[PDB]
């Protein structure tokens, strides 16, 4: 349930076992004790095992990223302790293969922290979101910073492409 | 991209942010909000000795330092022809509703007389 | 061919690079490192210069293609170099048969058959010859 | 550490001409007979000051060719190294498994005459 990564925009020193390291850890976890950092992860790479994380408490950090989703799907909320760059409760930078879509359909709530998504030419639907209504009452003044088809009319403010939707 | 780098006035690094000025003071948000919401005086005020907007729009920096209590940095807003009177609500208001007395005062040499038809007596 | 030696990339990349680089031709000195993964690119002949291959989790490198290596750059002033190596198998060369410089193959846990091959005759007589593991049945 | 210090040992690799490097390696109790010997290989490359040293315990009289340093040294043309290692007592009559008198004569080291005299 609890489990994290602290190394910033550090290369990998082993790269050739990242995935095992990265998976064995963060695997069943619901609750991520500290930071959340996804880099230098080649197209091929899986990241389903995202699929179980629901809480990020520090920032979180997918940066150099040739893969195209990230399964975040369950992280509900992030409390934003540890902030990257002193202001950036996430941070999503040089991907791009190429992501293609940050599928935080469950992303509800900011405590503390700025927004920064920057270098990503393939992401989309960044830019569809309000963060001033994840933000928190008191996380009023965070630095939002932010180069593909509509949302589901279902919806229109979107994740994904499915009816995704926030 | 040194806009990024210089929105420094939120955290104070004065030396930075003369540093960024010699080398966009009305890049977007903008520094002077910043300063003049965490309470940054040299920074505000050489902010505005580059040529910086005293009535930039969110909400001013006028409002947010009446909200979060800045005296001073008020005062060096408001001689620089800052709209004195968002959500209807008006620099009077924020600091009328958080006890601000000194700001209250300062600034009524302001109209007495909110979306909800709230007064700044009624808060 | 390269020369940065054992140092790090874009990781992301890697394999990627490799291929473009690698892929259909038959160069130079022959690195490839850090390695987690298809290495197909099996069309080297010759290279001039030393072969390295370390800390990989790759079970085989089909360089089963290499028939010569000139030798004119060294790894460490002393011609194929095969170190901490899930993990290397076997190295599925045999069309070597002629080597400047030596042979260093240390540090790989499971590899096999590689103290089964003499390699004075795949030369240099005076050439380093220094070959762990945790196997089955001159091959 | 026996790798960073050197059927080869740190004694083959001082006959690249090393004269010191023999010297401290011997005085550190070293094989000198230790299928080439130090002295096949002194005798070839063609370094005199390192035989002289090296067979004050080294066998002057054959490996898989069957060749005795005088062959080499013959066969190289060095009239030095054949000169001392013929008066340290060197088989002027020896065979290899296929003569050091005639060896030189293939290459033109006519040191022969002095193999055609001090038979």
């Amino acid at each position: 349930q609890v489990c994290g990564t602290d190394m910033k925009l550090r290369l990998p020193a082993s790269p050739e076992t990242h995935l095992d390291m990265l998976r064995h850890l963060y695997q069943g976890c619901q609750v991520v004790q500290g930071n959340l950092e996804l880099t230098y992860l080649p197209t091929d790479a899986s990241l389903s095992f995202l699929q179980d994380i629901q809480e990020v408490q520090g920032y979180v950090l997918i940066a150099h990223n040739q893969v195209r989703q990230v399964p975040l799907q369950r992280l509900r909320i992030v409390r934003g302790t540890q902030l990257f760059e002193d202001n950036y409760a996430l941070a999503v930078l040089d991907n791009g293969g190429g992501l293609r879509e940050l599928q935080l359909r469950s992303l509800t709530e900011i405590l503390k922290g700025g927004v920064l998504i920057q270098r990503n030419p393939q992401l989309c639907y960044q830019d569809t979101i309000l963060w001033k209504d994840i933000f928190h009452k008191n996380n009023q003044l965070a630095l939002t910073l932010i180069d593909c088809h509509p949302c589901s009319p279902m919806c229109s403010r979107c994740w994904g492409e499915s009816s995704d939707c926030q | 991209d040194l806009g990024k780098k210089l929105l420094a006035a939120r955290a104070g690094q004065d030396d930075e942010v003369r540093i960024l000025m010699a080398n966009d003071v009305n890049a977007k948000i903008t520094p002077l909000h910043l300063a003049a919401a965490y309470g940054h005086l040299e920074i505000v005020e050489v902010l505005l000795k580059h040529g910086a907007d005293v009535n930039a729009h969110d909400w001013t920096p006028l409002h947010l330092a009446a909200k979060y209590g800045h005296l001073e940095i008020v005062e060096v807003l408001l001689k620089h022809g800052a709209d004195v009177n968002n959500a209807g609500k008006t620099p009077l208001h924020l600091a009328a509703a958080h006890g601000h007395l000194e700001i209250v005062e300062v600034l009524l040499k302001a109209d007495v007389n909110d979306k909800f038809g709230k007064t700044p007596f009624d808060l």
